[PDB]
């Protein structure tokens, strides 16, 4: 009765697509070619797994997804190593790179390709009659990866205004990145996606590298493989059975109070070699160093907190490390009715990948927990902004293709705007 | 006998609506197939203000039972008084609104507002006489403060010469996780105030106190709310279910305890009140006006009562009764306003409700109920200073301007109570 529709833009956006529906397909036993063991007996949807996964008259179960990306190569890569899985016609490739410019993707590359993957995407939405909206795959960084996910999120607000978009976005770092100019595009993309997004999992690479370097360099495979597990498990509840945040509306509602303050912060804990108990990893979550953002939270207020247990962890336990956790004075919500741990737990385990790089566990945690702690991120990146910007560093990139000189100090403006906003919820 | 129509919008209008008339055809010695078996001939006398006269003895209630999920419907149906509602006045939607009162407001409230209004002509053009309407909903939930007030709107225009008496619940933050409640309380606090003539402020904060205090019960669990306000429910339609002196037929009751038309929010209260024992009428007295005992948070000592009903349900002695409560005006007189005088009316029911051998029901227009507007207003300032979930509320077309009506309606409505407070005779 329900619909979504996943998008991935970009290099990142497609490889981490192409893990997660790996994933998917893991977790809930679909064959790789598309079919199904054991429900594929009643041969329907709203199985609990119709939200992501449409039927074919075949009975093959081919994921609602849509790859784009301004280089074929990926996009051939997932059509070569998943063929008969993803149909060819949704998986949309593009001639030239924008090449790490947000003004080519955004003005003149992506604008002569904006209206077949609209009209690739109104076509993937007419097979969907109870549709909730999009889950944007995307990158910061790049030049496909900000530019067309901007003028997609312009062109989805415009169209679709009646519906709500996610955002899974990918902070840049300094470990890996391929650029220069990521703080440009990921301050121009932050503009323009700020009333287009509704929730915005903006995870860093320095914390998935700093993860399997201290608990499993490591390469773009096993952050593609612990980025793929970590989404899959933010969305785990979305495809099973019914506890909490089963909905976009539900994600949107529980943890996004304001029009623009919609970045939550995920928390890991079971990140093991490939035992523990349930108030070791309820207090590992809190803990700063394992975080999907390197940011500390002790220097803000939480705003929400939706604890998402995987495996055989008994309920009762839970209530007693939630109280060891309320004991300690490190937490300091806010002062209008800020509730607490909205803790959903689903019995069916984790499933990790054969051979991969996270061991099988039984017990598993997530903390979706809205912070004021991001602000220092956006403080980095607009510092950044304002070393580059002070001598015009770059500039040039950007107007070549139409982009004005007062694009830039309007994001700037805009980033100061949004600071000044955590600083007023941080300030009662 | 005039008529009453019964409406209940919410779910929680739709469980203590249920409870209530479980412990209404109890009393009234009503079985579930609508035949009277009770042994009273008070019991058959004034049932027609709340039981519909069927065929083949069948006496059904007047009962509007609305909602926006059918879960609601298929849990009434599944309870024991389901076969006993009318069937044909069943009205519910598809989705529910979930605490957005501008969705059950505007939209869906909206949508839904037609064929409730169809089936209000339908039951009232079969009226011989039309005495009123009694409302039954929550102010914090999504399709029952919206559609209560949305109802009470289109009431007023159809029917302007018929009261309008509404059992509101006010939400707390100590029973309630859903943060946006402040926003529906206090808009319909302001419909209520200029569309309404009545208000039974039933507060959800002191049930969860008489539950902790006196009951000894650390858990607020739903049943046993409903159970308090049923009973209390039941204590105040004594006088309008049964014969007596104070009759109290809505425009009495109005007529008596009701001032002014924006003071007109009352404070139900009940003293024998004990969970799923010598009564005795200066226990019942003195506990009758225990600021721990009424059931809206409120602090009698610090406001005036403009009007006093207490009502005695059982066998007891009249004499002794109103000796006990003239002893209790003279020895507290500073507690009640010296410009209206005789402001407390006793009246004496023979028919207790049953599980109590005596009861002891009191309706007071105290100017206390300021701090209950004062509270929900301040958790209203904390929750519009800042905006929170604004996005929802004015994307359906209400606009911010409204927020800023209610308040300073809400905020004149307490400049009132304070200024009449203060004056003294
Ligand atoms: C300041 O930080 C916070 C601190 C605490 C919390 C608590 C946190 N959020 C709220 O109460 C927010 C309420 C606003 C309304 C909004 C205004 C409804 O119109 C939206 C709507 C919903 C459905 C259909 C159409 C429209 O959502 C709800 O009622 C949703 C209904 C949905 C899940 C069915 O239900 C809940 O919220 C739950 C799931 C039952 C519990 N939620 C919470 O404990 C949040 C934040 Cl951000
Ligand atoms: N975690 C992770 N990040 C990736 C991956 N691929 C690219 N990135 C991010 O992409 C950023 C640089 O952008 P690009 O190299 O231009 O790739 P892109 O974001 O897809 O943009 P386009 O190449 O134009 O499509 C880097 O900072 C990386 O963090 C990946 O496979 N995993
Ligand atoms: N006393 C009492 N209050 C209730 C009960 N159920 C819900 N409420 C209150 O009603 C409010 C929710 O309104 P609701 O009827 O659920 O609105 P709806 O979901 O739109 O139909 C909450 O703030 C609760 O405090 C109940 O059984 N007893």
């Amino acid at each position: 009765m329900r619909e979504c529709i996943s998008i991935h833009v970009g290099q990142a956006g497609v490889q981490i697509g192409n893990a997660c529906w790996e994933l998917y397909c893991l977790e809930h036993g679909i064959q790789p070619d598309g079919q199904m063991p054991s429900d594929k007996t009643i041969g329907g949807g709203d199985d609990s797994f119709n939200t992501f996964f449409s039927e074919t008259g075949a009975g093959k179960h081919v994921p609602r997804a849509v790859f784009v990306d301004l280089e074929p190569t990926v996009i051939d890569e997932v059509r070569t190593g998943y063929r008969q899985l993803f149909h060819p016609e949704q998986l949309i490739t593009g001639k030239e790179d924008a090449a790490n410019n947000y003004a080519r993707g955004h003005y003149t590359i992506g604008k002569e390709i904006i209206d077949l993957v609209l009209d690739r995407i109104r076509k993937l939405a007419d097979q969907c009659t109870g549709l909730q909206g999009f889950l944007v795959f995307h990158s910061f960084g790049g030049g496909t990866g900000s530019g067309f996910t901007s003028l997609l999120m312009e062109r989805l607000s415009v169209d679709y205004g009646k519906k709500s978009k996610l955002e899974f976005s990918i902070y840049p770092a300094p470990q890996v990145s391929t650029a220069v100019v990521e703080p440009y595009n990921s301050i121009l993309t932050t503009h323009t996606t700020l009333e287009h997004s509704d929730c915005a999992f903006m995870v860093d690479n320095e914390a998935i590298y700093d993860i399997c370097r201290r608990n499993l360099r490591p390469t773009y495979t096993n952050l593609n493989r612990l980025i793929g597990q970590i989404v899959s498990s933010i969305t785990a509840s979305l495809r099973f059975d019914g506890a909490l945040n089963v909905d976009l509306t539900e994600f949107q509602t529980n943890l996004v109070p304001y029009p623009r303050i919609h970045f939550p912060l995920a928390t890991y804990a079971p990140v093991i070699s490939a035992q523990l108990s349930v108030a070791e990893i309820t207090n590992a979550c809190f803990e700063p160093a394992n975080q999907m953002v390197k940011c500390d939270p002790r220097h803000g207020k939480y705003m929400a907190c939706c604890l998402l247990y995987r495996g055989d962890v008994v309920p009762k336990d839970v209530n007693a490390a939630i109280a060891t956790i309320k004991t300690k004075r490190t937490i300091q919500f806010v002062d209008w009715c800020p509730t607490g741990f909205k803790v959903g737990i689903n019995y069916q385990p984790p499933t990790v990948v054969p051979g991969g790089d996270l061991a099988k566990v039984q017990r598993a945690v997530c903390m979706l927990s809205n912070t004021t702690a991001i602000a220092e991120a956006w403080a980095r990146l607009d510092h950044k902004f304002d070393l580059m910007y002070a001598k015009r560093a770059f500039v040039h990139w950007y107007v070549g293709e139409g982009m004005e000189e007062g694009e830039f100090s309007e994001a700037r403006e805009d980033m100061a705007a949004l600071e000044k906003d955590y600083e007023e919820v941080g300030v009662d | 006998m005039r008529e009453i129509v019964h409406l209940q919008i919410g779910q929680c209008g739709n469980q203590i609506g249920a409870k209530f008339w479980e412990v209404i055809s109890d009393e009234h010695g009503i079985d579930i197939a609508g035949n009277y078996c009770g042994n009273a001939s008070l019991q058959l006398e004034r049932i027609n203000v709340y039981f519909n006269e069927a065929y083949s003895h069948k006496y059904v209630p007047r009962s509007i039972l609305v909602d926006l999920e059918p879960g609601t419907m298929d849990s009434v149906r599944s309870s024991k008084i389901g076969p006993l509602f009318r069937p044909d006045n069943f009205i519910h939607g598809n989705s529910g609104a979930g605490n957005n009162w501008a969705k059950g407001h505007y939209t869906e409230g909206a949508e839904l507002i037609e064929n409730v209004m169809d089936v209000v002509r339908n039951e009232c053009e079969s009226c011989d006489c039309l005495q009123g309407f009694q409302l039954i909903h929550s102010l914090g939930g999504g399709t029952g403060s919206g559609m209560g007030t949305l109802l009470i709107n289109k009431i007023r225009e159809e029917y302007p010469d018929r009261i309008m008496n509404t059992f509101s619940v006010v939400p707390s933050p100590k029973v309630s996780d859903t943060v946006v409640e402040p926003y529906n309380a206090i808009l319909s606090i302001h419909q209520l105030i200029e569309n309404t003539d009545e208000t039974f402020c039933i507060d959800n904060e002191a049930l969860y106190d008489i539950c902790f205090r006196t009951l000894k019960l650390t858990n607020p669990t739903y049943g046993d709310l409903n159970h308090l306000v049923s009973l209390t429910m039941s204590g105040v339609t004594t006088s309008l279910r049964f014969p007596g002196q104070l009759n109290a037929d809505l425009r009495k009751l109005a007529v008596n305890m009701v001032p002014f038309p924006r003071l007109h929010f009352f404070m139900p209260g009940f003293a024998p009140l004990t969970a799923r024992r010598a009564l005795s009428v200066p226990e019942l007295t003195q506990q009758m006006f225990d600021a721990r005992n009424m059931m809206a948070a409120c602090d009698p000592r610090r406001g005036r009562y403009l009007t006093v009903a207490c009502i005695f349900r059982g066998r007891m002695s009249t004499r002794e009764v109103d000796e006990q409560l003239l002893s209790v005006q003279t020895k507290n007189s500073s507690y009640f306003v010296e410009w209206i005088p005789n402001n407390v009316k006793v009246a004496v029911c023979d028919i207790p409700p049953r599980g109590l051998k005596m009861a002891a029901t009191f309706i007071g227009n105290n100017t206390a109920i300021q701090e209950l507007f004062i509270r929900v207003s301040e958790q209203f300032s904390a929750m519009f200073r800042r905006k929170a979930f604004l996005h929802w509320y004015t994307g359906e077309g209400m606009d911010e301007m409204e927020f800023s009506e209610a308040e300073g309606n809400t905020n004149d409505l307490v400049s009132e109570y304070q200024q009449y407070q203060d004056a003294t005779a």
